Order: structure tokens, then C-alpha cells, then sequence
């Protein structure tokens, strides 16, 4: 009846794990802004962004 | 809608989830090497989890 | 019963023996940081480290 890794659910195991990637997506978004500032856009952006 | 896969004695074992509750009809298992989930690194270092 | 060579266990000989690499770690961590600097990490390095 779900032991162990899934004793609180799904919600919960992805919460805490989300400050792992801090670090990467910071370095992916300096590397891609004098190649091709469109190719890793960020999580916040919508149709009036302009590249 | 999430989606969990763990390790449990020598298996993989999977559910899905919405709202707040389980889904019924999508448990399922897999052998431990035949996972169709393939994360994907091109630099690899000791101790790290993802890659550069 | 784990005779000569063996008298005090696995792990007392490791810790006794580690003190003869550190020139070689010094020298090699000298030599990989004209070159290609991620090649040789440190033993205390994580997520946040810069190259």
C-alpha cells in the first residue's frame, strides 16, 4: 500500500525536488543569449515577448 | 495530472494521479531494464545528479 | 583467521595509506587547469561550482 518513495503522493515528492535544477536552467539561459535567445525561452513568457 | 515511477525489490512500479486522488486502471510494472523513461546526459560527473 | 597483512581491517588501512597520493593530486590539479579545467575535479565539489 504504498511503502516506501510514495508514502506522501505525487504532489509532494515533485515540490521538494524542484530546487535542484535551480543552478542548470540559470546556466542554460546565460549560454543561450548569444546564439539563439529563442531557443530556451523561460517559464514565464507569453505572446508579447520580443527576442 | 502526475505520473510517479519507483524502485521497489528488484522492479519499477508506476501510478497516475489527478486532482488529489489515483486514477484507476493505470498501475502497471516494468522490468529493471526495460524502462521506457531514458533521461539523457552529455557530460558526466561524479556525485551529480543531471549534467552539463 | 585474516592473518599478517590483514590484522587491523579494511578501513584502518585506507585511512593510514591515504597520506601518500597528495603530491600527485596537487601536481595533477596544476597541470589540468591550462588545458580542459573540468577534468579533474576536486573531492569537494558540488552543483554550484564555476569553470
Amino acid at each position: 500500500e504504498r511503502e516506501g518513495f510514495a508514502a506522501e503522493g505525487a504532489k509532494a515528492v515533485y515540490d521538494r525536488l524542484k530546487n535542484g535544477r535551480q543552478p542548470y536552467e540559470t546556466r542554460a539561459q546565460n549560454c543561450a543569449a548569444v546564439t539563439i535567445p529563442s531557443l530556451f525561452p523561460k517559464e514565464s513568457d507569453n505572446s508579447s515577448t520580443e527576442y | 495530472v502526475y505520473t510517479h515511477i519507483y524502485r521497489q525489490d528488484d522492479e519499477y512500479l508506476r501510478y497516475e494521479e489527478v486532482e488529489g486522488i489515483e486514477v484507476a486502471g493505470t498501475e502497471g510494472s516494468y522490468p529493471l531494464t526495460a524502462c521506457p523513461y531514458i533521461p539523457v546526459r552529455m557530460v558526466r560527473l561524479d556525485g551529480e545528479d543531471y549534467g552539463r
